[PDB]
RNA sequence: CCGAUAGCGAACUAGUACCGUGAGGGAAAGCUGAAAAGCACCCCGGGAGGGGGGUGAAAAGAGCCUGAAACCGGGCGGCG
RNA sequence: UAAGGUCCGGUGGAGCCGCCGGUAUCGCGGAUCCUGCCGGGAGUAGCAGCGUAGUCGGGUGAGAAUCCCGACCGCCGGAG
RNA sequence: CCGACACAGGUGCCCCUGGGUGAGAAGCCUAAGGCGUGUCGGGGGAAACCCGGCCGAGGGAACUCGGCAAACUGGCCCCGUAACUUCGGGAGAAGGGGUGCCUGCGGGUGCGUAACCCGCAGGUCGCAGUGACUAGGGGGGCCCGACUGUUUAAUAAAAA
RNA sequence: AAAUAGGCGGCCGUUCCCUGGCGCUUGGGCCUGGGCGACCGGCCCAUUGCCAGGGACGAGGGCUCGGGUAGAAGACCCGGUUGAUAGGGCGGGGAUGUAAGCGGGAAGGGUCAACCGACCCGCUUAGUCCGCCGCCCCUAAUCGCCCGAGGUCCUGCCCC
């Protein structure tokens, strides 16, 4: 798939117990990366703001149990990738 | 020393705790022949359930209602792919050679819409093709040869000892794997000639539960146990607690020996693996054997099974199963062979087909 | 200095290196491994160590670390840094190659030695009023790189 | 007579650095080359780092005369 | 016999032997020796325990988890 | 600063009246103000084992030199309070009850409806109303020493 | 890894050319005198074989990716589009116990009016949630790397 748009919900789920409890907000972000790269096949991709002010809005400790993203496509120039996601949250 | 003893913690009759040769069950030990019937059988352990019977199963009444927890396992239909024979040497048994069917039926499969390629799944046994053991490379000649090599041995004849089946199994609604799990079965008659017929019969044939087994008959388990990764001493072996109020000791063994001898024991509890370790359980006693489940139109001999949404840990129940009685040795999901009990109890009867007063229809969970 | 035969002029190519602040352990591992190669194998399996994909095996210096997977001894790990730094001693030996006319490319890695150069020595503190070294190994790695083809 | 782990505490930045509240205690640290020509010019390198060319001779290239042993890499022979 | 002598090759680039008579701060394997240098230990332990803190965009730079700006999330509250 | 160390140490004052809380310079939360350099990161849902800590049926010290450790009680209000006695005390004995929110009143001090504080009745929810944090387990015999204090600054705080 | 170092079934590796030199070197059949025979001598054949100079092809397996019935690392097990492995969506099965809003009632108090109200009921077997199962290929199981040979140095059994 090329050109845009997906909106995916990436389960958050693997963040408790993975690795603890308040620092589940660390790792929740290392997920939404990891998703969104993976269904992307593509690099660390950029995830806006409004994803992390999501995960972390109860704190580090509470991080939610889904969290709906809103993903693109796009190329660059110069040489280089496919590779480059601009992702924010819907 | 108080001069009392202490009975030992552990078996090393079921040491040393380590890992499976394979995940696949291992066999040497064969029961009783007395029938030209198929030895030893496979399912899948599905998950488990409790049941009510009428006792049968003689005790304390023989008459009165009596509880008894359920493994039920689906067992897959099996297909064997070959016969094995073996000659008798001088130090041991060994295979003088196999016949095997290289040759191909499309496979009872199905699945899968989409759809515009189909793309045929019509199985040459393409599961022999996922399953990793080889295949000529001329299908017609390469039987023909080798039942050629099995004529001669009939022939000769006494050269010839027993006879075992090859026998895969076929995954055609399990989904737990896709790539057969392959065994050795024993095939008991009395005299070589009697197992030669049969097995030569069997090889093109899915067969049942029915077929092997019947109800109400005591059966020994075999598998390899689920595994636990590494445990501790307190674990593995059993250890009891000591005095007034221990922060710094409270799972430990203390002494693991003397100053001489300048040696360690190996009967001294340590950590290790735990589980993942083959056990064979005697005297289990066989509940039910049908088909499906949900759903029969009769309503004696079960009504049908499954609790609805499932197990957890296993897909959809719908091919031959059997539901044993009390506890079988494995994980959810993990192969297990079924072995005929080499001898029962005499202390206790078995009674054919026991009475089956009611059966859950509740989720584990 | 060098520490092997030279034919300069159309046969071999050379470059070295002095006082990198490196492990020379983990300079073992990689001279080692590398040995025998071609360049540009060389920087592709230097490129691949940096990655963190493919691992370096330990082998003569193994102790107390963690297996890794696949073909190649049991024990091995990544040296980073020491990727990094090699790598700019082998870029040293290509500019270098193509002036005195060879062509750097095709040149098997006839010799990698590592050699354990000076100390920084100091201190950091332990209990007991006691103070005890705390060291920094300074290294010198030499390549020199033969012409091979037909 | 000794000759730089020796002989004066100390061949020198010594009664220094440093220790100790103080009284007092107290080291180590010598050698380019004929000439500084103490590294221009040229190639490379993020590079104050490092490599090639440049000196009668650089195992004379900056605590630079010689340059051992322990010990460390590589290579050769042999064993494995 | 030997304590030790002598010759060749490489290295080194200014001093050195023999004989005879003398003389001694005169020969080193040990001294929980003294001092100096070095390896294994290890690429291990520590870089954890006390009220457990960072994180996303962006700026800069050869190199940025720990430099800076904003946002977001916290601790502290006679004390961080 | 001093401890060789940018040492969890420990050295004087002052801000001791920030807001909420509640008897409080208490805890927690939070404001001005400060910081995220009590300066190494990441990974394995992280298995054994070890430290801090949470929860354990039934039983209720069977453990052990020893209830050591730990638990329990718990704030506050009311009731009630033994042996003994140097009549001062014991005593907060002991044991029993209550405590939330709302709605509406009364009293005290004042001045006129402020600022607080102390009671009373009704309605009503939860397993639990000091719901958190804060927060004594109790009782009896005996030995010693009157007490409070001091002691081996750093294995003995005691009867010395 | 039992050194008497196993047994089976399948899969694999299982090569060329010019030019020069050699061939009872390598291999077979026949005649006759000698030999039991191998062998000597005579006759017949080789697209062949050998040395020197250059030269092909690549079975298995890991690494890789999605997860675990597995697990300290490593290993193990399964799936990888010839597919339902993981996630989404939906639906099935489970955990909790009635959501937000609104509407009515509600101790009372008030010009008993606009209303202030803890709480109760209806909406609503609601709402919120799942480490499980099914449907379903939408999304992600891509992309790509490697190590590992070359009927075997020499001998004997049967043919060549």
């Amino acid at each position: 798939k090329a050109g845009e748009e997906v909106i995916f919900t990436v389960p958050i789920k693997k963040i408790k117990k993975i690795v603890p409890r308040w620092k589940r907000a660390p790792r929740a972000v290392k997920f939404v990366r990891e998703f969104v790269a993976r269904h992307a096949k593509a690099q660390e991709v950029i995830i806006d703001p409004k994803v992390n002010e999501k995960i972390w809005e109860r704190g580090i400790e509470k991080p939610p149990s889904k969290l709906r993203v809103k993903v693109k496509v796009e190329e660059e120039k110069r040489e280089g990738e496919e590779t480059v996601r601009i992702a924010y949250v819907t | 020393m108080g001069k009392v003893h202490r009975p030992r913690r552990g078996s090393l009759g079921f040491s040393p705790r380590k890992r499976a040769k394979s995940i696949v069950p291992r066999i040497r030990s064969w029961p009783k022949e007395t029938e030209v019937r198929m030895l030893g059988f496979a399912g899948y352990k599905a998950g488990m359930t409790h049941i009510l019977m009428i006792d049968d199963e003689p005790g304390l009444t023989n008459g009165k209602e009596i509880f008894m927890p359920v493994t039920i396992i689906e067992t897959p239909p099996l297909r064997v792919f070959g016969i094995r024979a073996y000659r008798m040497g001088y130090l041991g048994l060994e295979t003088a050679t196999e016949v095997i069917v290289p040759d191909f039926p499309l496979d009872n499969y199905p699945a899968k819409e989409r759809k515009g390629k189909p793309k045929p799944k019509m199985t040459f046994y393409k599961l022999l093709e996922r399953r990793i053991a080889t295949l000529p490379k001329n299908y017609t000649q390469e039987m023909f040869e080798q039942k050629l090599g099995q004529l001669e041995d009939m022939i000769k004849e006494g050269e010839i000892v027993d006879v075992r089946a090859i026998v895969a199994t076929q995954p055609w609604v399990i989904k737990l794997k896709k790539k057969p799990e392959v065994m050795e079965y024993a095939i008991g008659g009395t005299s070589v000639e009697e197992k030669f017929n049969y097995i030569k019969e069997k090889l093109g044939k899915e067969l049942r539960v029915g077929e092997v087994l019947k109800e109400g008959e005591l059966l020994d388990v075999i598998a390899v146990t689920k595994g636990k990764g590494t445990q501790g001493p307190v674990k593995r072996w059993g250890i009891k607690l000591r005095a007034h109020k221990d922060s710094k000791g409270r799972r430990k063994v203390g002494s693991i020996g003397p100053w001489h001898p300048a040696r360690v024991m190996w009967t001294v509890p340590m950590a290790g693996q735990m589980g993942f370790h083959h056990r064979t359980e005697l005297n289990k006693r066989l509940i039910a054997i049908g088909e499906n489940g949900k759903l029969k139109l009769d309503e004696n001999t079960e009504i049908e099974i499954t609790p609805k949404g499932g197990f957890p840990h296993y897909g959809i129940v719908r091919s031959d199963f059997m539901m044993i009685a009390g506890s079988v040795p494995g994980a959810i999901k993990r192969i297990i062979r079924v072995r005929p009990a080499i001898r029962p109890p005499k202390k206790k009867p078995p009674v054919q087909r026991p009475q089956i007063t009611y059966v859950s229809v509740e989720s584990k969970q | 200095g060098y520490s092997f035969q030279n034919f300069d002029p159309k046969r071999m190519a050379r470059a070295s290196a002095r006082d990198l602040r490196i492990s020379p352990k983990l300079a073992v591992e990689v001279c080692r491994e590398l040995r025998g190669m071609m360049l540009n194998d060389a920087l592709r399996y230097l490129d691949d160590v940096i990655a963190l994909k493919r691992p370096v095996p330990l082998k003569r210096y193994n102790d107390s670390q963690g297996h890794k997977p696949g073909k190649g001894f049991g024990p091995g790990r990544y040296p980073v840094k020491v990727a990094k730094a090699i790598k700019k001693v082998l870029l040293n030996v290509k500019n270098n190659a193509v002036q005195k006319g060879l062509d750097p490319d095709k040149l098997k890695i006839i010799h990698i030695a590592a050699h354990k150069g000076p100390v920084l020595r100091g201190w950091y503190p332990r209990a007991f009023g006691r103070a005890t070294p705390f060291n920094e190994q300074t290294t010198h790695i030499e390549v020199v790189v033969e012409e091979i083809r037909r």
